[PDB]
């Protein structure tokens, strides 16, 4: 199993970022998200399809529909610059699948 | 046989294959070992109890529509007054034993809702669909 | 959303019926074994235990239903075994006893309740004095004023072969393998087993006669130490060997008492009469008490320990009753306990044949004599002690006394079931999820 | 809740096996599944494999001919060995604690506390 | 075994509950757990064995009909009005349902096998 | 309930009809209600065992993923070490009795393999 | 082993056993009979 994801997106400060992924049956399989700061281990941003864990700002939320999935970051801050990844678990293979990571830049 | 010192999430990842060992143990193997009113009537009574317990569990899975299922999802929503915790505390911090104890007081409510909906309201809906 | 799961590894405390599994084969045919083989399940080849990582449980040696189930099978089988045997009721007549320590063994002239022809016949038999009431020189057997005394059948052997207790499917037995568990409270290192280890169904009082040992040091367990009325069970980590004998060469005779049935008694003694003594090494016994007193003192801080003497008016409680070859030896333990600790041994015994086993009423078993002489030996592995109580001296005199007394056979069984608990498996459960 | 601590050889040769061990100072090994994740410099994340103390183990197909995972519950730690490690296997090797919820056909798992990773350099 | 509506539960209201099917195969377990002398013991054991046997016989019949997984099962068998009829409103609004027993015990008594044997 | 000496092919053809009679109940309808101290205990033992046999067959088939069906195609390949005979000869020269005897010593193995392979189906 | 349990002696005077009932007016039973009297040989005087 493989995920589709754009290499990058740029946004202005204060705007909402739309960071996306997709693939087959994304509606059937839950898609969770990670944020990676350069030099750091990735931190879970969204668990399950849209649940924000403690420590993640209220500006972060997610949604799943059809063959696509989206990470929404409102009011982007300069500190949000990171590579954002999607992850799914292929239950038919135990194939853990990561997207490439969208490089998100706040201008 | 199991672990159960593990969290619900971890323990259940293998339920597909841990189950069907526990199930098997209820009926198979012991009954080959036993092919041999002190140790008479008591063994007969033990056999009867094992059968009665077995059928109770199968009947409930059947009444709830989980026929042949190890894991089944139905139409009854979770009532948040029960274990009003985050999903993660329930699945990743608590073990199955601890969990069953916390909601032991709601077992009757959960089971009654499962019966009213699954295979009950659902089957009256199917009789209507099959009228054509 | 509600998701239903089956095969969930959850258990609750439960009480159920356990199976008797025998140890390999003792399927003798000349004499059948009774405690083992009789209606028992073949050995399940050594299964492995399963350790449950990080699972902690609350074990309790007291109020342990496995002890109660062992008790009931033992009592029930004892009675079922004896039931189909000859009544000795026809022997409950006046005896005229002349004797042959002096009158240890009574030589009694007996008028037979006639068994066949309903015309009088006479015979004689030897008895130990402990079976006779001196009620003008008129003697009667002791339990004829209570109930029917039955002779144990020669084809039945009450040999204490270890029995494994096995759970029925759907149930499991948890075992506490934690170190120095004191019989109560939480235990880590909990494993699940299919059956218990074999427990040798030894019946004794005032001294354990065989069993398992403590792992590192003497372990003293009680439900409550403060309450002097509780029994303190002391398990040793080293075995002390006890040697018991009856050096009296007996000639057996068979007396007809009923159509189809015979009574077995002793006709004559060959050679001189000797006491049925038991021997314990002096050194091992003193070292054993030293260790007990040390651990017991840790529980009873800063006091001298005394063991003193067994006391009561009932031999069933007062003396140990070692079962040696099928005969019952009631032994004097004074020589073992009448000492204190503040930083061979020969024991006289007597032989008794009519026993209201289990210290109950309404029944008694008659043990026929064994031809020739006998010898047996065993590993003591543990003692049963009680505390003497308080005083008006307010313990300024220390000398805390722990008497060599028991009197309840469920303690023997409890001493090897402290490691086990019965639970039931409940495979169904539910949890919140996010689906349909 | 859980702090993971990485260790490893650093530089290894192109024909040698790589052996990495992560300890857990948080929770017991027996409570959760443990996972290994690889990140070559300049690349995204690649899953290596998972293990649970009861022997339930699996791997990403790309490494199956060369990889094994084991745990040791007495030291509360776990380890990864990759055989015949070459220059192409230079990467940061991460440890993480896996959480989950079990649904009938779409099991969901997450890597929630992460160690910071150890860089393994592979060269002559 | 509340049996609410056992008489005149419309007939169709009875069918919105069907909650008494979880008693005959389950309450016996509870009775045995509460208990946890051959004069009473053999008879009581016989009663337990029979309760199980009766339960299983009904399950076996539902299996043959292809109804074992259902609480409500529509089979491909036309109702035969030569045995008994009235309007469906009377049937569904006024439950007794005993008028059918002599005839049905033979009609469906036989059809359960005929239907499955000739199903496809 | 004949054709015992017939070949496997012939006997399994329309297995279902023969099976419905065999499986109409172990005791059919409680010995078709025709039959509705030691004699009593021996009969209770007989009745209990009949119940256990019924349930064991149903449970095992359910574990293997065969339920409501009499003939099931599984995920376990045939190992020639169990038997290495032409597919045609076992089906048209051999009878079911002969066949069951031929592979009697592989029963435990095949059944164990079926439980593992059939349990590993995601579920 | 067979003991017979019997009476030894009577202490003090010997007296006849008896049961006391007091001024019971069970006329309401008679009135129920009166209701069913019509069936029981028509309306008649009721005697015990
Ligand atoms: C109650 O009755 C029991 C008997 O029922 C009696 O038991 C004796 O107890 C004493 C201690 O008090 C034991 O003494 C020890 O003996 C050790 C030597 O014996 C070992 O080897 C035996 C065989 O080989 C030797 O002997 C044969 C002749 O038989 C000879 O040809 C060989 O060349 C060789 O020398 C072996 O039989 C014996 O026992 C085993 O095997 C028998 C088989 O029938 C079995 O029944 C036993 O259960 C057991 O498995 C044993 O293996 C000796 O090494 C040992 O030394 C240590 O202690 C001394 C203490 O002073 C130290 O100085 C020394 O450095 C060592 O640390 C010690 O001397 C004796 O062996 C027992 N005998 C028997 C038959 O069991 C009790 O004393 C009686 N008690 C009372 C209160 O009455
Ligand atoms: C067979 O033997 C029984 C005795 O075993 C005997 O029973 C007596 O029968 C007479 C006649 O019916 C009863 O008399 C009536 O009592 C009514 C008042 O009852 C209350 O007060 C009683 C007395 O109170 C004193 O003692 C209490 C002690 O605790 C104290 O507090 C008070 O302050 C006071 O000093 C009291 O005993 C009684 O208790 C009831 O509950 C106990 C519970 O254990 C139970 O054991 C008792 O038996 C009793 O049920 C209660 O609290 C009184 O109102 C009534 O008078 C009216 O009715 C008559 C109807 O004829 C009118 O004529 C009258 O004008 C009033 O309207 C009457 O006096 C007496 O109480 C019975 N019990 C005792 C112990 O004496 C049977 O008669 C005998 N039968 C035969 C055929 O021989
Ligand atoms: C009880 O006493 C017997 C001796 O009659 C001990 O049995 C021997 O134990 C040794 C191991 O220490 C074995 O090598 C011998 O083969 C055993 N002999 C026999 C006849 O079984 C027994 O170990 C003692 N039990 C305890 C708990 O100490
Ligand atoms: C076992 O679980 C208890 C739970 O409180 C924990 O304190 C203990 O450290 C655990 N033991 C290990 C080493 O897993
Ligand atoms: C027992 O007493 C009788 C006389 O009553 C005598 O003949 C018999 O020899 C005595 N038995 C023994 C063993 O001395
Ligand atoms: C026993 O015999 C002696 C000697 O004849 C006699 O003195 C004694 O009184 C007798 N026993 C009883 C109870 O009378
Ligand atoms: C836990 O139990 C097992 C089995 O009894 C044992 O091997 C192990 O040493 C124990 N560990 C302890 C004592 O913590
Ligand atoms: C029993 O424990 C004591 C503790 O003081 C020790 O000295 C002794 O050696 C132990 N016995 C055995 C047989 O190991
Ligand atoms: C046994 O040890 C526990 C602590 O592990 C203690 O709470 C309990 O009181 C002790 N038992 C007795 C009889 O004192
Ligand atoms: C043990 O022997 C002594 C000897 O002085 C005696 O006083 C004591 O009563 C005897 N004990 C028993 C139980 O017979
Ligand atoms: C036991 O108690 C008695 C008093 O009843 C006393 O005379 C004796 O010396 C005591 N024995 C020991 C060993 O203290």
């Amino acid at each position: 199993y493989e995920l589709t994801q754009p290499p990058s997106v740029s946004v202005a400060p204060g705007k909402t970022a739309r960071i996306t992924c997709g693939g087959n049956n994304i509606g059937s399989k839950s898609v969770h998200w990670y944020q990676q700061k350069p030099g750091q281990a990735p931190v879970l941003v969204i668990y399950y399809d849209s649940d924000r864990p403690s420590g993640i700002p209220e500006r972060f939320s997610g949604s799943k529909s059809g063959n696509t999935a989206t990470l929404t970051i409102s009011r982007v801050e300069a500190g949000d610059e990171a590579d954002y990844y999607c992850q799914v678990w292929d239950s038919s293979r135990d194939h853990c699948v990561f997207g490439i990571g969208t490089k998100v830049t706040v201008l | 046989l199991g672990a159960a010192g593990s969290t619900m999430g971890a323990a259940s990842m293998t339920l597909t294959v841990q189950a069907r060992q526990l199930l098997s143990g209820i009926v198979q193997q012991q009954n080959n070992l036993l092919r041999a009113t002190v140790w008479g009537i008591k063994q007969l009574q033990a056999r009867v109890l094992a059968v009665e317990r077995y059928l109770r569990d199968q009947q409930l899975l059947g009444i709830w529509g989980c026929s042949g299922k190890l894991i089944c999802c139905t139409a009854v929503p979770w009532n948040n007054s029960w274990s009003n915790r985050s999903l993660d505390m329930i699945w990743n911090n608590m073990t199955w034993i601890e969990w069953e104890r916390e909601i032991d007081n709601y077992t009757g409510l959960i089971y009654n809702l499962l019966e009213e909906s699954q295979n009950q309201q659902e089957k009256n809906e199917q009789e209507l669909l099959e009228l054509d | 959303w509600v998701t239903v799961y089956y095969g969930v590894p959850v258990w609750k405390e439960a009480t159920t019926t356990l199976f008797c599994a025998s140890d390999a084969k003792a399927y003798d045919t000349e004499v059948r074994n009774v405690w083992a083989t009789h209606c028992c399940v073949p050995t399940d080849p050594n299964p492995q235990e399963v350790v449950l990582e990080n699972v902690t449980e609350n074990f309790n040696m007291w109020k342990n239903d496995m002890v109660e189930q062992m008790h009931e099978d033992i009592i029930s089988l004892w009675d079922q075994s004896l039931k189909p045997c000859v009544k000795l009721t026809p022997l409950c007549v006046t005896l005229n006893c002349t004797d042959y320590e002096r009158g240890e063994i009574k030589n009694c002239s007996f008028n037979i309740t006639t068994s066949i022809r309903d015309k009088v016949q006479k015979e004689y038999a030897l008895f130990y004095k402990l079976d006779i009431v001196p009620i003008n020189n008129s003697y009667r057997l002791i339990n004829c004023n209570t109930s029917v005394i039955k002779q144990a059948c020669p084809k039945v052997s009450f040999e204490p072969i270890p029995i494994h207790y096995c759970a029925p499917a759907g149930f499991a037995i948890l075992k506490c393998n934690d170190k120095k568990f004191n019989g109560t409270g939480p235990c880590t290192n909990v494993s699940t087993v299919q059956c218990t280890h074999g427990i040798r169904p030894v019946v004794s009082t005032q001294l354990l006669l065989n069993g398992s040992l403590a792992e590192k040091e003497v372990v003293i367990r009680s439900q409550n130490f403060t309450n002097n009325a509780k029994v303190i069970i002391v398990q040793l980590n080293e075995s002390v060997v006890i040697n018991c004998t009856r050096p009296n060469n007996n000639t057996r005779k068979s007396i007809h008492i009923a159509p189809g049935r015979w009574f077995y008694t002793t006709g004559a003694i060959i050679g001189d009469i000797r006491q049925a003594h038991c021997n314990i090494s002096r050194v091992k016994w003193n070292n054993t008490l030293k260790q007990i007193a040390t651990k017991l003192r840790e529980q009873f801080k800063n006091k001298t320990i005394a063991f003193n003497q067994s006391s009561g008016g009932d031999p069933e409680i007062v003396m140990h009753s070692f079962n040696c070859g099928g005969e019952f030896f009631y032994c004097n333990t004074t020589q073992l306990f009448n000492s204190t600790w503040n930083d061979h041994i020969t024991l006289p015994c007597r032989i008794k044949q009519i026993i209201n086993m289990w210290q109950k009423v309404g029944k008694a078993m008659y043990a026929p004599p064994i031809r020739g002489q006998i010898r047996c030996s065993s590993n003591i592995t543990g003692l049963l002690l009680t505390r003497d109580g308080g005083s008006n001296e307010n313990k300024t005199s220390e000398t805390e006394t722990f008497r060599p007394a028991g009197g309840d056979m469920r303690d023997n069984w409890r001493s090897e079931l402290y490691k086990y608990k019965v639970v039931k498996i409940e495979p169904l459960g539910v949890a919140p999820t996010k689906c349909k | 809740q859980v702090q993971l601590q990485e260790s490893g050889p650093g530089l290894v040769k192109p024909s040698e096996a790589l052996s990495l061990t992560c300890s857990v100072s948080g929770v017991a090994i027996s409570r959760h599944y443990w996972n290994w994740i690889r990140q070559p410099p300049g690349k995204g994340l690649e899953w290596i494999g998972y293990i649970f103390f009861n022997g339930n183990t699996n791997y990403s197909p790309s490494l199956k001919s060369r990889v094994t995972i084991s745990v040791d519950t007495s030291k509360n730690e776990f380890s990864l060995t990759l055989r015949s490690v070459t220059a192409a296997d230079t990467a940061v090797y991460y440890c993480a604690r896996e959480k989950s919820v079990v649904e009938p056909d779409n099991m969901v798992r997450w890597f929630d506390p992460w160690g910071q990773g150890t860089l393994v350099t592979v060269s002559s």
